[PDB]
């Protein structure tokens, strides 16, 4: 990759890069989960694809950098906030409740004081839109809403 | 005799006595016996499985609300199958 | 499993016109059948 | 009026008890209710929940048998839809066909 | 290599079906507690060993909740019924095998 | 802040931000131009 | 070399069921005729007692054992005492092995032997029907026949 | 009496120790708990110092009473209500 | 089994001391297994009349875990009856109050309502820690399998995992990062 250093004397560096996996199953694929045959078959805890996806600081990389298309870059941020709120990638912080599939950020969201008639009921969102379509292995499909 | 139990037809005192003597009447190492089963123990409603074991190979096994009337209970059942008195023995034929 | 019973062709009711509804209940010990049952 | 109206009620609780017993024992052989009872009905016995429930409770080695072949002809027709094809239909997926 | 279930808790199991296909016959016997698996069994110089006989009477709250603790009930168990339900209880009930 | 449901932009520097789970729309050279997302 | 159809290990990648392989059908026939002679030659020697079957009669299923009784709820056109053969077998089993029909055994393997010990009336049966406000009203009283049937002897005979 | 008072480890004293009023100093502090002096049964005038109805212009057999206890809506008296007991 | 009548009804009819782990397990589901085996609908011998009931000891109940959000969504509701009384707490407030108060109030609304709850509730045992009495470790039998399985976060990953999955893109030489 790339590297800048401080010393007044700042330099940039090249160092070594990993470059991609020798034969990709489906070479015709656009993006790399496509090439992967991946497209519906990740979650939030596939931490290795996710750090393969992130920047060291926790923060995502850019659709053009890292080759996605727009759909599966949306799914990846998706499950790396969901990640990162369920503490699955402790090395990649900034700079005590156990979550997960955590979907809003803790701390801006409204406690339920008035639930709803039964008719009318405010649920409580769990997971996300952006991966109700992944493969269900299961005759009842994903409950998004709880 | 059709629907009873052999001691509850047959009263005995020591079931324990009886399956050693039996044991070495006909040529078997004296029985052990050993918690195979064990539930409670500390409160006032435990369950105690005891196994009488011969040569390393199990010949009984009884219930019981305290170790000792378990081991009882495993010396009747010893007994019964010794005896051929068997829940699930053959039944008389009429 | 009356979907399965129908696909196989053995109606959906396994009480209904089977071997084990249309044979005889009984029969004497010594070999006479039974009289036909009412049903 | 309540006598004969739980005639009616007493044969439902008894039909849901008989449920609840078959379900306890086969989630203690690892199988599901709707799995063991659409089973045994694939594999043609046709015993009824009553003595179901009679032989989960006395006849403990007779029931993990039959959880067995319910869970034998589980896996029978997990493969068969797996294969999509001609392959053999299986050992207890048998039909005996009656005329 | 292949068991429907697991083979180590109640009965080795072995299911057949005759050559005629027209009944399915069953092995099942019976598994063994291995001994290996089992656990062995547990275990006034002057006077009497005079026979420790206090019987503390507690009053009704105190035995209640001393009885509750020890058998995980309620109070409610414990606390007498009437004369009403004493009389209508069947003193000599049904008994089948 | 003026509550609203659609927010406008009335300036060039105005920018809406997502905070506290509300959109808002902020602006540094015209404060009156502060909008918030109910 | 990747196969054209490899998935990465991923949490849902593959199906949370482990995979589970089926024994091959000769094998497995020849393991079918292995388990079936040793549990014929059980019941040629007669390493059991006690069997237990599963009886359909009467329109239900009942598992009887030897020298039992069992409640028909109609009349059954037999003299009392009167030794019937039970026929249609759902399941015979003892300790340490069960047979299964599908979904009725043999008459050949398995015969079950009932008595006729009791011909009876059941206790009166209350039928009161009332709808309120309407003057509805209406009561019978009936008594339904019954038939006591001692299981006396269920007997099997090596034919697996 | 007896008097239970919650102290800290390192102020621990021995049992069956006198103590005198020179435990205290002069321009300190102190908290006082006792039982307050008894009144019996009394209405809500004593009780909670209700206000009340006026003596004459018409009042009939009302003059110390507590009024509406509740609203018609509520089909019960609310847990905590003032009203007259020991005081 | 040739036992004899009242050791085959004792043995039939005994209780058991299961044991259940919080750490990073839903509530609901500890609840829903619990509740199970606390009104002994695991047993096939089950009847309602029959106070068939086992104990179920659940330890690690200060480290559940809630799906989404409902740590700051969820309410607990209570009302001391004064006028007043009406509190709501939400569900991070009742744990940091009260470490055991979630996984009790799951199970207390999935035990069936009628009479038989509060005994069943006594033969319920939580606790918060890894520490259990030394009595009820002595009468535990069966620690249950968890219903969630610890989605094992990325330092964990052995280098034999790590190395086996295969790398998806190649990113530019020049890229800061
Ligand atoms: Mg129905
Ligand atoms: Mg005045
Ligand atoms: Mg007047
Ligand atoms: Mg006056
Ligand atoms: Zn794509
Ligand atoms: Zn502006």
């Amino acid at each position: 990759f790339r590297e800048v250093v401080e010393t007044t004397i700042i330099e940039g560096r090249i160092t070594a890069t990993p470059k991609e996996s020798p034969n990709p199953p489906n070479p015709s694929g656009q993006c790399p989960i496509c090439r992967w045959n991946l497209k519906h078959k990740y979650n939030y805890d596939d931490v290795l694809l996710l750090s393969q996806f992130i920047r060291p600081h926790g923060g995502m990389l850019p659709r053009k950098i890292t080759g996605l298309c727009q759909e599966e870059h949306r799914k990846i941020e998706e499950c790396v906030k969901m990640a990162h709120r369920a503490g699955l990638l402790p090395n990649h912080r900034p700079r005590q409740l156990n979550r997960y599939l955590t979907r809003w950020a803790p701390g801006s969201v409204k406690p339920i004081y008035k639930k709803g008639p039964r008719w009318n009921r405010v649920r409580m969102p769990v997971g996300s839109p952006l991966l109700r379509d992944n493969v269900c292995y299961s005759r009842t499909p994903w409950k998004l809403y709880h | 005799m059709t629907g009873k139990e052999l001691f509850e037809m047959w009263k005995i005192i020591n079931p324990m006595g009886l399956l050693v003597e039996e044991l070495k009447k006909r040529n078997v190492s004296a029985p052990e016996s050993r918690l195979t089963r064990q539930s409670g123990g500390t409160t006032a409603l435990p369950l105690y499985f005891v196994g009488l074991y011969c040569d390393k190979k199990l010949i009984a096994e009884g219930p019981g609300e305290t170790v000792l009337v378990a081991e009882e209970e495993a010396a009747r059942v010893a007994l019964r199958k010794l005896y051929g008195f068997t829940e699930n023995r053959r039944p008389w034929n009429y | 499993g009356g979907q399965w019973r129908l696909q196989q062709g053995l109606a959906a009711n396994p009480s209904g016109y089977g071997p084990l509804t249309e044979l005889p209940d009984w029969s004497y010990a010594d070999g006479r059948p039974a009289p036909p049952m009412k049903g | 009026v309540k006598c004969t109206k739980a005639r009616y009620l007493k044969k439902k609780n008894m039909r849901t008890l008989w449920i609840n017993r078959i379900t306890a024992a086969s989630q203690e052989h690892g199988l599901k209710y709707p799995a063991l009872i659409g089973n045994l009905v694939k594999c043609q016995v046709e015993l009824n929940r009553k003595v179901l429930a009679d032989l989960a409770i006395y006849e403990p080695k007779t029931f993990k048998s039959l959880a067995a072949l319910a869970s034998r002809r589980r896996h029978e027709g997990f493969a068969a839809a797996l294969g999509d094809g001609k392959e053999p239909e299986g050992i207890f997926s048998r039909v005996v066909q009656y005329h | 290599t292949y068991s429907p279930l697991p083979d180590d808790y109640n009965c080795n199991v072995e299911l057949a079906l005759t050559s005629d296909g027209r009944t399915i016959v069953c092995y099942h016997p019976s598994v063994d507690i291995p001994y290996e698996h089992t656990k062995p069994i547990p275990r006034d110089q002057v006077l009497k060993t005079r026979l420790e006989e206090k019987v503390e009477h507690l009053e009704e709250g105190p035995m209640i909740e001393q009885l509750s603790k020890m058998f995980f009930t309620t109070k409610h168990r414990w606390y007498p019924h009437g004369r009403y339900h004493r009389c209508r209880k069947n003193l000599n009930p049904p008994k089948d095998r | 802040f003026k509550n609203k449901t659609v927010l406008k932009k009335r300036c060039k520097d105005c920018y809406l931000v997502k905070r506290r789970g509300r959109w808002y729309v902020y602006c540094k050279t015209h404060p009156r131009h502060k909008q918030r997302q109910m | 070399s990747y196969l054209p159809g490899y998935v990465p290990k991923t949490s849902l990648s593959s199906p949370p069921w482990p995979e589970v392989v089926l024994p091959d059908p000769v094998e497995e026939t020849r393991h079918h005729a292995e388990v079936v002679k040793k549990v014929n030659e059980m019941i040629v020697t007669g390493q059991y007692g006690r069997l237990f079957a599963v009886v359909h009669f009467a329109s239900r299923q009942w598992k009887v054992t030897s020298e039992d009784l069992i409640l028909i709820g109609n009349e059954l056109d037999l003299a009392c005492g009167e030794r019937i053969r039970l026929e249609k077998v759902l399941l015979v089993g003892a300790d340490n092995f069960t047979l299964l029909g599908k979904p009725l055994l043999g008459k050949d393997l398995v015969r079950v032997e009932a008595t006729v010990i009791e011909k009876t009336e059941s206790w009166p049966r209350i039928i009161m029907r009332f709808r309120k406000r309407k003057n509805f009203k209406k009561k019978r009283i009936v008594t339904t026949p019954q038939t006591v049937l001692r299981i006396n002897s269920i007997e099997i005979a090596p034919c697996l | 009496t007896v008097k239970i008072f919650n102290i800290t480890d390192n102020a621990a004293i021995k049992p069956g120790t006198p103590l005198y009023a020179a435990h205290f100093r002069p321009g300190q502090y102190v908290d006082v708990t006792a039982k307050t002096i008894g009144k019996g049964f009394q209405g809500v005038m004593k009780r909670w110092g209700f206000k009340g109805q006026p003596a004459t212009h018409g009042q009939t057999k009302t003059h110390r009473r507590p009024g509406a206890v509740a609203t018609g809506d509520i089909g019960r008296v609310w847990p905590g209500t003032k009203m007259p007991g020991k005081m | 089994s040739s036992f004899s009548r009242a050791p085959q009804q004792w043995a039939t009819f005994a209780r058991i001391w299961y044991l259940l782990d919080g750490k990073m397990q839903p509530p609901g589901k500890l609840a829903a297994m619990a509740s199970i085996r606390l009104q002994g609908l695991h047993k096939p011998v089950y009847h309602a009349l029959s106070d068939c009931g086992d104990h179920v000891v659940i330890m690690n109940t200060r480290h559940i875990a809630f799906s989404g959000n409902k740590w700051e969504q969820k309410v607990y509701s209570s009302h001391t009856g004064y006028p007043g009384g009406f509190r709501q707490v939400t569900a991070a407030q009742l744990h940091l109050r009260d470490p055991v108060a979630i996984v009790k109030l799951a199970i207390y609304g999935m035990l069936p309502k009628n009479l038989h709850r509060r005994t069943m509730m006594e033969r319920l045992h939580l606790f918060p820690d890894e520490y259990i009495p030394e009595d009820i470790l002595k009468n535990l039998v069966e620690e249950l399998p968890q219903p969630r399985k610890i989605p094992k976060r990325l330092d964990e990953y052995t280098q034999e995992e790590i190395d086996a999955f295969p790398r998806l893109w190649t990113p530019p030489e020049d890229y800061r990062l």
